[PDB]
């Protein structure tokens, strides 16, 4: 067919208006450079306004914390698997970050004395592990991260960062290990759009939609960690797909963990507190991966509940109605709406949920994606960043922290027009594109909005989000995993019988979601493969097969005199799957997990112990 | 090919840039808080036009309702007359031609009260068949 | 087996001189979700992948779907179908509204609109961006309720036959509304100079208060009510400073 | 004199024509409500009430046949007074109600009364307190004009 081509040069280019993508943007335009920020959706309808509970930090509105407490509990949640100099930039500048929020706009919700109103959440507390539960959890009320992206809006309009709003981030511009830009189809007019600039950052979110399930909205699809494996750059703890304790029976749409943290709990069929058992101190506010789990399990064992007995009550009718409309006003009605639940009066119909993806592109304590051999470490992508749930600095290793994720965009996304005011000298000149720059790109656009095949864009992804539900569960076993990957792998080539209808450019939803698709699958494969290959049982993956938490050690028995495990034979390492796009097969490798601290002089590295809440 | 023209920035507003050169307060503030009061003092004039009537109430009925209804098909002149639909020169000749609604529709009450019955006997009239 | 009958704005602007057709598909409300959009894109997946509109959240939180069901602005993904099957629910694209295609109206404006008002939090002395908290009581920020959640889904502007008419220059309900938000923001100082930005006969008092707005927002917030309080603050009463930082602030 | 962002939606409005772009169907499919409505219908009253204003104003001066010979050129194929007393109350209900909602829209232009319910009501008790007056008003005296038909003593 015939296609119609545009350049711009800009300096730095956002793949994302996410929380971490306007945190760069408006960081990087008030440090004064040529911005340009790439979305297909307008950036209030971008995930992140999803965000309830909303964002951690110690500022001791409630009582008196300390940044180093969050800076354990998040260690502890990752299960061992998270690197902890990323951390430890998480926490300290925590305090910060939020505070900025709240001289840019952010509506906080208020203390008495005018401080930001604080709740609890699930699996922080004080005293490195040690004191009571934790209220260093910051949230607008109810719908916090909507609040937080509406304001990140606003302050993105004062620091002139053009906006690109529907136009889909098509592929990477890639010569030789560094990259330029990236190449878009705008949707509004069927034009594409080449960006050469001497930067980019992906936002671009996860990919929830990878599943029959989740929380997420219609639009992650994870297009940033297809850009970047089919850029050639290989992805890392894809397995690691936290499950959300609390999603809609139904529909599937987040009820806030922070409904727990205000004092809602968990019900099973002849309604006992059934946490008040698996988790004795944390109770109703343990980990989600453990929460998850813990619900699983009443259900395979028959203490579920509704017509059912297949997903569990979430109580709330309890707690006085003068609290429900203050700290969880936006959930009274989302639940109200879909599911016929008045909050004050019965419980609500919640399952575990697909939710949150630690998984991303590699990136090290500033941000900045890696490829890595075994040999010569972990060898920098010049030119390329990325950050948000897309994202994996892994602060969160297995098991995500409640409130972390906003935060971790909020403050990375920071870390990126932070650490780029510092290595762009107002020399190096905008970067010239290799001649039939993503050429390849666009090839891909034609064959699919031209295919004509016999398997539809919408049913592929059907059974594909049907297996990809059934096979990468909460509990996987090598038999269930195994033949899903077979599954699942003969997909990947039915794309080659891809069918589409809409043959236009001007917005043409049936191949954007068909691309859209392409890319999940990428997602999907590489997911799966990796917790088939994960023998262990750690964070949000678990198998019912490998029972134990696999480390380097043994932190039950108090290491004395004990050998190292050999750094294959155990599993607190990484996992970067490398795919080849084209024929669609992927390779494994392990990156070790960073265990030191960014400043061991102002604290130091927290050591594996055993996941117990 | 990936052979074609380098293509310019997306039309886009900057609420900061566009705000340095365009700075003046013209606030039709004050004239907007008048003419509901106006029509907040038009309440009383109404009711008494059921009661009281004769000649000089008649002037003051369509005194007053002529300075409403100037304003009032000002502000319907200016909803409905859109310069986009109607093209600049035809629009200021909509909105010329409601002065001159304004200034006739006077001519005309003004007269009916000189030269016919007047307003409120008028609305006797009517209220007989 | 009850089939509900829906009828949807087509438009194509690839074809040559295209007009728009109201289009007709059937579907079994028992092989269908709930709401709307469920049926939107059972449509598009099932019967016609060309059925193009906006969606994400799709638990009333985003307003991508913003659309013109059953004659009325409404977010499609909390909207219950009519249940009965008898009538015949039709969907049209948010009214006045320069569409690109079939139900995506090209929103550009509504947000320019937006950015004019300057929708972040500004201060008379430069203060330090990463420092402390700005004290703000909780009577103060109950000012703010009603007014933060607007997911800005542009159902009330489209709604409003003013802002059909002469969107160009009336900012138009959801816009204002915001601009408010930042005028009784008790933090905000710029309330002077905010307000004078739309003191002109036009982008602010052309609102003949119809009330159609607040009606049709889905997110059951309420901005008639701002700006009847924006039209005071143009004319009569006064925003009202904070109290200080009470010290230990 | 246009503000920043008016110059700037009138370039828009340029643009969106010279694309061709059609305009997304508004009152023609809009449905029927209290809101527009009682809004229009004070729209319709105002201009209509002005409207007679002219056409009668000017309308009798620029005319010979004054207006006591048209009191007289209808009284004189005079129809049934119900169909007369419809035309008093259709007279009359145009200043009835759009004085009512007059007072009423501007309690909206102050903030006062604006919520979904506290709006409803407003429609309501205008448009109810209006049809009442209005045939209140066309009766009452139609009523007198009766008592006097036949005087009892
Ligand atoms: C899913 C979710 C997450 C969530 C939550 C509730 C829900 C339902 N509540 C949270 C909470 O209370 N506290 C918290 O810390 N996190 C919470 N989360 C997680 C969090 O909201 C998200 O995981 C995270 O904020 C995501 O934000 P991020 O900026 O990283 O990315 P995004 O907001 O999800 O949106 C992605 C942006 O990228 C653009 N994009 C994506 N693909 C493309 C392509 N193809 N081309 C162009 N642009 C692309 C999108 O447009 C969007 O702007
Ligand atoms: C197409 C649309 C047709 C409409 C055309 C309208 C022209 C508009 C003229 C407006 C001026 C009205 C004031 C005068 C007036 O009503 O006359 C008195 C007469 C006295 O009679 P009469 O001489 O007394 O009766 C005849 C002898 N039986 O009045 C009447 O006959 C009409 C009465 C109207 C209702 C009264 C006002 C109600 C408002 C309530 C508000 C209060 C809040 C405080
Ligand atoms: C106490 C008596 C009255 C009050 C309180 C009143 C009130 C109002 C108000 C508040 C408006 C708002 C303007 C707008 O919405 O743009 C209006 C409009 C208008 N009025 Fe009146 N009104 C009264 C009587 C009348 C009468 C008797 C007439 C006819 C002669 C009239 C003619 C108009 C016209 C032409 C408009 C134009 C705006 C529109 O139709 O929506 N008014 N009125
Ligand atoms: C503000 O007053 C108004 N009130 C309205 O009911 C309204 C409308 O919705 C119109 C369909 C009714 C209007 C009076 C008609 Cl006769 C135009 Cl053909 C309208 O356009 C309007 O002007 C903006
Ligand atoms: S006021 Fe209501 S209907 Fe309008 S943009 Fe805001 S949320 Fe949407
Ligand atoms: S509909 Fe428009 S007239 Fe005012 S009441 Fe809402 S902005
Ligand atoms: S798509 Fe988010 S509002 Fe319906």
């Amino acid at each position: 067919a015939q296609y119609k081509v545009i350049d711009h040069a800009y300096d730095v280019v956002i793949i994302g208006a996410g929380g971490a993508g306007l945190r760069a943007a408006m960081g990087l335009g008030e440090a004064g450079f040529k911005t340009a920020v790439v979305t297909k959706m307008f950036p209030t309808r971008s995930h992140t306004t999803a965000a309830q509970g909303g964002i951690n930090a110690a500022l001791g509105s409630m009582n008196p914390d300390d940044w180093k407490w969050h800076f354990y509990d998040t260690a502890k949640g990752s299960d061992w698997l998270g690197d902890q100099n990323a951390m430890h930039y998480l926490t300290r500048n925590a305090v910060e970050a939020v505070t900025e929020l709240e001289n840019f706009g952010m509506p906080f919700s208020r203390t008495p004395e005018g401080k930001i109103y604080q709740r609890s959440f699930g699996g922080q507390s004080n005293n490195y592990g040690k004191g009571g539960v934790a209220k260093r959890t910051c949230c607008v009320a109810d719908r916090t991260g909507h609040s937080m992206l509406h304001t990140l809006y606003g302050n993105s309009l004062r620091c002139h960062c053009t906006f690109f709003i529907e136009y889909f981030a098509l592929d990477l511009l890639m010569d030789k290990g560094r990259c330029v830009g990236v190449i878009a189809l705008c949707l509004e007019d069927g034009t594409i759009h080449r960006f050469r600039s001497k930067r980019t950052i992906v936002a671009t979110g996860g990919y929830g939609r990878a599943y029959f399930s989740c929380t997420t909205a219609h639009m992650n699809t994870g297009d940033g960690t297809a850009l970047a494996t089919r850029a050639g750059i290989a992805l890392e703890d894809l397995e690691f797909i936290q499950f959300h304790p609390t999603g809609i029976y139904g529909v599937g749409c987040l009820i806030t963990e922070g409904s727990r943290g205000e004092g809602g709990f968990l019900v099973n069929s002849e309604g006992e507190r059934f946490m008040e058992r698996y988790a004795p101190k944390a109770k109703d506010l343990a980990s989600r991966d453990v929460v998850s789990r813990a619900e699983t399990i009443e259900i395979m064992e028959g203490r579920g509940v509704g017509p059912e007995k297949d997903h569990i009550y979430l109580q709330l009718h309890h707690l006085p109605a003068e609290q429900l409309h203050q700290r969880l006003p936006g959930i009274s009605e989302t639940a109200k709406i879909f599911a016929g639940v008045d909050v004050t009066k019965e419980p609500i119909p919640v399952i575990p949920t697909v939710h949150y993806n630690m998984g991303g592109i590699p990136t090290n304590y500033k941000a900045q994606v890696i490829k890595y051999t075994k040999e010569g470490g972990d060898k920098i992508v010049p030119g390329l960043y990325a950050c948000g749930e897309c994202a994996c600095h892994s602060v969160h290793g297995a098991n995500r922290l409640g409130a972390n994720s906003l935060l971790d965009a909020v403050v990375f996304g920071r870390a990126c027009s932070i650490n780029i005011k510092e290595e762009l000298k107002p020399d190096e000149k905008i970067p010239e594109l290799p001649e039939g720059a993503g050429e390849e790109s666009i090839a891909n656009l034609d064959a699919v909005r031209y295919a004509n095949g016999d398997v539809p864009t919408a049913e592929l992804r059907l059974t594909m989000q049907k297996t990809m539900q059934k096979h990468a569960g909460v509990f996987r076993r090598g038999d269930i995993l195994a033949e899903g990957v077979k599954k699942m792998m003969d997909l990947s080539k039915e794309l080659k019988r891809l069918k589409t209808t809409d043959r236009s450019l001007i917005w043409n939803s049936d191949l954007t979601e068909s691309l859209e698709l392409q890319n999940l699958m990428l997602n999907a494969t590489q997911t799966i493969v990796a917790a088939e290959n994960r023998k262990e049982s750690r964070g949000a993956h678990a198998r019912d097969d490998f029972p134990k938490r696999e480390d380097e050690y043994d932190y039950s028995k108090p290491i004395e005199g004990q050998t190292k495990r050999p750094f294959e034979k155990h599993w607190r390492k990484h996992t970067l799957t490398k795919q080849d796009p084209r024929t669609g097969h992927i390779t494994l490798d392990y990156r070790p997990v960073i265990d030191k601290t960014l400043d061991p002089a102002e604290v130091d590295w927290i050591p594996p112990i055993i996941r117990s809440y | 090919t990936s052979a074609a023209v380098t293509g310019a920035a997306p039309p886009q507003f900057d609420p900061i840039a566009a705000e340095k050169g365009f700075k003046p307060l013209h606030s039709h503030g004050t004239l907007f808080k008048i003419e509901r009061y106006f029509a907040a003092a038009m309440v009383p004039l109404i009711p008494a036009a059921y009661f009281i009537h004769g000649r000089e109430m008649d002037l003051c009925l369509a005194l007053a309702l002529t300075l409403h209804v100037h304003w009032g098909v000002w502000g319907v002149v200016n909803d409905y007359g859109r310069p986009f639909v109607l093209g600049d020169t035809l629009a200021a000749a909509v909105r010329v031609g409601a002065y001159i609604f304004t200034a006739c529709l006077l001519a005309g009450l003004l007269y009916f009260n000189e030269h016919d019955v007047g307003l409120t006997r008028a609305f006797e009239m009517v209220w007989e068949l | 087996k009850r089939i509900k009958t829906f009828e949807i704005y087509r438009f194509n602007p690839e074809e040559p001189g295209a007009k728009p057709k109201l289009q007709k598909f059937d579907v079994d409300l028992d092989k269908c979700g709930t709401m709307v959009l469920d049926a939107l894109i059972k449509i598009k997946n099932e019967v016609d992948p060309t059925l193009t509109f906006r969606r994400s959240c799709r638990e009333g939180i985003c307003g991508s779907c913003a659309m013109n069901i059953a004659g009325e602005n409404t977010l499609a993904c909390i909207c219950n179908i009519d249940q009965n099957t008898s009538k015949t629910t039709k969907i049209y694209p948010l009214p006045h509204m320069f569409v690109i295609k079939d139900l995506v109206p090209d929103m550009n404006l509504f947000y320019a609109q937006y950015a004019s008002i300057q929708p972040w939090l500004q201060k008379k002395t430069k203060i330090n961006l990463g420092e402390k908290q700005q004290y703000q009581s909780i009577k103060e920020q109950e000012k703010l309720d009603g007014l933060y959640e607007c997911i800005l889904c542009a159902c009330c502007s489209a709604s409003c036959p003013s802002y059909w008419w002469n969107a160009d220059k009336y900012l138009g309900p959801a816009v204002l509304m915001q601009a408010y938000r930042w005028i009784i923001d008790s933090r905000d100082d710029s309330a002077a100079e905010r307000l004078a930005r739309m003191q002109d006969g036009f982008s602010a008092f052309k609102c003949h208060t119809i009330m159609n707005c607040t009606k049709t927002c889905p997110k059951h917030l309420n901005p008639a009510r701002a700006i009847g309080e924006i039209k005071m603050l143009l004319t009569k009463m006064k925003t009202k400073p904070a109290p200080l930082p009470t010290p230990a602030n | 004199e246009k503000t920043p962002i008016q110059v700037w939606g009138w370039d828009y409005l340029m643009r969106q024509r010279a694309l061709k772009r059609p305009i997304a169907p508004h009152l023609t499919i809009y449905k029927p409500q209290m809101t527009w409505m009682v809004s229009g219908l004070h729209r319709v009253t105002g201009c209509a009430m002005a409207g007679t204003l002219l056409i009668g104003g000017v309308g009798f001066s620029v005319l010979p046949l004054d207006f006591t010979t048209f009191v007289e050129f209808i009284r004189g194929l005079g129809i049934p007074w119900v169909i007369l007393d419809t035309f008093k109350f259709i007279i009359a209900f145009p200043i009835a109600f759009h004085t009512l909602n007059g007072i009423r829209f501007i309690g909206f232009d102050m903030a006062k009364g604006t919520d979904i319910p506290s709006i409803y009501r407003g429609a309501y008790l205008v448009l109810g307190l209006a049809a009442l007056i209005s045939l209140a008003v066309v009766v009452y005296p139609r009523w007198e004009r009766h008592k006097k038909a036949t005087l009892p003593t």
